């Protein structure tokens, strides 16, 4: 043998990086998704003019 | 009070007299018009302005839909013919209507800068034409 180390140790850490961010991305778009209240026209714009 | 003061609808003349009524309606309707179609086409939310408006009914009065929405109950002031009536609004929606423009125009000063500063430089009167 006689090739030594090859491209780093810190581009792994941003490649694990990369993989927990998307991991923890996923995981909060999962079950913090869907959550509605109401959608009221808003038809009283009073900014405008009051 | 308008209502109380104006003569009774059958007293009050028309023919040529009626004329200036229509002029004063069609003019407002256009001021107001424009003034809002200038307004919103330069936010890019609801109500978020992304520069500094200058054209047309804003190269005349600092404030221009609050000046129109005055003359609209100006104009209707004069449909009834209450003169009283019309002092009034005039000073009660200018107090008012001056004090939220006072807090709106801090707030677009320091969100802006020099740009509306050197535009009020160019138009002073803030409500009315030359009158205020």
């Amino acid at each position: 043998p006689m090739e030594t180390q090859i491209i780093s140790d810190d581009t792994w850490k941003l490649v694990d990086e990369i993989w927990d961010k998307k991991v923890e991305e996923i995981k909060a778009e999962a079950v913090i998704q869907i959550e509605e209240e109401k959608k009221k026209p808003q038809i009283l714009m009073a900014t405008h003019f009051f | 009070l308008a209502a109380f003061e104006g003569p009774e609808l059958h007293r009050l003349p028309g023919g040529w007299a009626n004329v200036g009524i229509w002029i004063l309606i069609v003019i407002t309707m256009l001021m107001h018009y424009d003034s809002t179609l200038y307004l919103a086409r330069y936010s890019e939310k609801v109500v978020v302005p992304t520069a500094v408006v200058q054209f047309g009914p804003y190269r005349w009065v600092r404030h221009p839909i609050y000046a129109s929405t005055m003359l609209l109950f100006a104009a209707y002031c004069t449909a009834l013919r209450a003169p009283l009536s019309l002092l009034f609004l005039l000073a009660v929606c200018l107090v008012y209507y001056n004090k939220k423009a006072k807090m709106e125009e801090e707030l677009m000063v320091e969100s802006f800068g020099q740009s509306y500063s050197d535009y009020a430089d160019k138009v002073r009167h803030k409500f009315i034409p030359f009158v205020y």
